[PDB]
């Protein structure tokens, strides 16, 4: 008389979407950060050379 | 440490042309020269890999 079988499996599967898209979203955004770092080391070591032999 | 005293020294022995230190003056200004160039060069290529450790 009261469906609660079918309420957990709904909770359930509405919170591994957002789970599964969690942990799919962090390791991209965490690369993109790394990448951001490195890029602006090679840009500080470039225009610092050239300043070097100006 | 080095280079502070020998340039002294350059500075101090040269108010006039002394013509018999002359030949072994250059070599030592190219010899002192020649190796703090490689060893400031050294300290920021290992200063630029301890940034882009992080």
């Amino acid at each position: 008389v009261i469906p609660w079988q079918t309420f957990d499996e709904t909770i359930k599967e509405l919170s591994r979407f957002k789970q599964e898209y969690s942990q799919a979203a962090s390791v991209l955004v965490g690369d993109i950060k790394t990448l951001l770092m490195d890029s602006q080391d090679k840009y500080f070591e470039a225009t610092q050379t050239v300043y070097e032999w100006c | 440490g080095v280079a502070t005293q020998l340039l002294a020294a350059y500075i101090l022995l040269f108010d006039e042309y002394n013509e018999k230190k002359a030949s072994a003056q250059k070599d030592i200004l190219i010899k002192v020269l020649d190796d703090g160039i490689t060893k400031l060069n050294e300290a920021q290529k290992s200063l630029l890999v301890s940034s882009q450790s992080f």
